[PDB]
């Protein structure tokens, strides 16, 4: 097909600038009509730029696009934690309706506040005991940067299976948010004393623990 | 401008996945996009006004294109899927124009207003006398191309599996856990298949303080998500239920989540 190529990942500090490329061949990005894309997960692709220059409606001076020859770049000055995205070039190839996306970028902002996660932890609600089935339900957020690891326990021993984390993912304030999920069986549950939850996030931890015997 | 994918959210493996648009607000060319998990956006093909249709040239023999002006919609087929082509799905409206144009401090012939019209040339004196630092070349293709408009889109999964409805169950703290002035509830929208589900609260009346997380794939294969929401000491009287809906199974369900009486 086509590559339109462009860092896998850079990184900026908050209120400064960085530059993201995107290099193809004569065919593609010189035709003079490149593209820029912004995705955020969870959220819908957003136009940037087109033809090189223009910005779209809507969008921020912040945000601007050049082009020597066949490199394009993406230009973001005043970086701000919700710039923090993947983000997109294209140009069409051979004809208007053939267009070619970039290999994407991943941006980092740099420089924001540490923030420890929140953690709430769930006991197994009643009516999937009366299933003889319990799930513990492990919920992290409010924490940057966007990573954590979740170890579960049972009377303060580490438990070794059938945990499943999921990863980090982006709020709408640009911190994280993630969840863990202990699948027990209902006798399992009522057994042990207590159940905790403990979510470590650049070296502090943070402990939940919930006792069956007196969750009601 | 508002666009609007429908389709099955789950397709079988070989089968033809068929999808569709709806326009609102105008009447332009429109364009599907796809992003598969883990991958880049990638285009799939346009139709225009005109109703010509351009493809992504290494998916055109699996994909097909067509338009119905009096119903505003425009359809995409895919055919003989697989895995590879779970993915979400956007309709868009794109710019596609092709201007003839000459590369750099080249001129078109037909503006030297001599030789009449040809190509291109980078002097008009130099190259209608032919001096030796005249340079011609032929008229060159300007393609452009970009997306306006972008619909939420449409998450499509390629599978065998069955459809399975999730159980929903209420999350409440545990008896003295934290009287915290703020009270935590939520649902468990527990072993679905496939993605997504949509959770509102109070029949999407109740946005603010509401919390909901990204799926866990359990090694069975079946997912699971939780949404809580806050809710201040200070609340009282206030009901909270939790509307999951399951597009793949079509089913939609409420459920009342009350603290722990203790």
């Amino acid at each position: 097909q086509a590559v339109l190529n462009q860092p896998s990942s850079v990184s900026g500090s908050l209120g400064q600038r960085v530059s993201i490329t995107c290099s193809g061949s004569s065919s593609n990005v010189g035709n003079g009509y490149v593209s820029w894309y912004q995705l955020i997960p969870g959220s819908a692709p957003r136009t940037l730029i087109y033809g090189d220059t223009s910005r779209a409606s809507g969008v921020p001076d912040r945000f601007s696009g050049s082009r020597s020859g066949n490199t394009a770049t993406l230009t973001i000055s005043s970086l701000q934690a919700e710039d923090e995205a993947d983000y997109f070039c294209a140009s069409a190839e051979d004809s208007s309706s053939n267009a070619v996306f970039g290999s994407g970028t991943t941006l980092t902002v740099l420089g924001q506040p540490k923030s420890p996660p929140s953690v709430t932890l769930f006991p197994p609600s009643t009516e999937e005991l009366n299933g003889n089935k319990a799930t513990l339900v492990c919920l992290i957020s409010d924490f940057y940067p966007g990573s954590v690891t979740v170890v579960w326990k049972a009377d303060g021993s580490t438990i070794t299976r059938n945990v499943e984390t999921t990863r980090a993912s982006k709020q709408s304030n640009s911190k994280y948010a993630a969840s863990s999920y202990l699948s027990l069986t209902s006798s399992d549950w009522k057994s042990k004393g207590s159940y905790s939850c403990e979510v470590t996030h650049e070296g502090s931890t943070v402990t939940k623990t919930v006792k069956p015997s007196e969750c009601s | 401008v508002q666009l609007r994918e429908s389709g099955p959210s789950l397709v079988q493996p070989s089968q033809t996945l068929s999808l569709t648009c709806t326009a609102s607000g105008f009447s332009k060319a429109v364009g599907w996009v796809r992003q598969a998990p883990g991958k880049a956006l990638e285009w799939l093909g346009s139709i225009d006004t005109g109703g010509s249709t351009g493809y992504n040239p290494g998916l055109k023999s699996r994909l097909s294109i067509t338009k119905d002006n009096s119903k505003s919609q425009v359809s995409l087929s895919v055919s003989s899927v697989t895995t590879e082509d779970s993915a979400t799905y956007y309709c868009t409206t794109v710019h596609q124009e092709t201007r003839k144009t000459c590369s750099d401090g080249y001129i078109a012939v037909d503006s030297c207003g001599r030789g009449q019209s040809d190509g291109c040339v980078n002097d008009c004196n130099s190259c209608y006398y032919g001096w030796r630092n005249c340079r011609r070349q032929p008229a060159i293709h300007s393609y452009e191309f970009h997306v306006d408009a972008w619909g939420r889109g449409l998450l499509v999964t390629v599978s065998s599996a069955s459809t399975t409805a999730p159980k929903v169950y209420p999350l409440s703290s545990c008896c003295g856990d934290k009287s915290s002035s703020t009270v935590t509830l939520g649902c468990l929208v527990s072993s679905y298949m496939p993605e997504p589900v949509t959770v509102t609260w109070n029949s999407g009346a109740l946005k603010s303080g509401v919390h909901t997380f990204p799926a866990v794939l359990q090694s069975s294969g079946l997912y699971s998500l939780s949404s809580m929401v806050t809710v201040p000491g200070s609340t009282s009287g206030q009901t909270f239920t939790c509307n999951v809906a399951h597009p793949a199974s079509s089913t939609k369900v409420d459920k009342a989540v009350e603290p722990k009486s203790c």
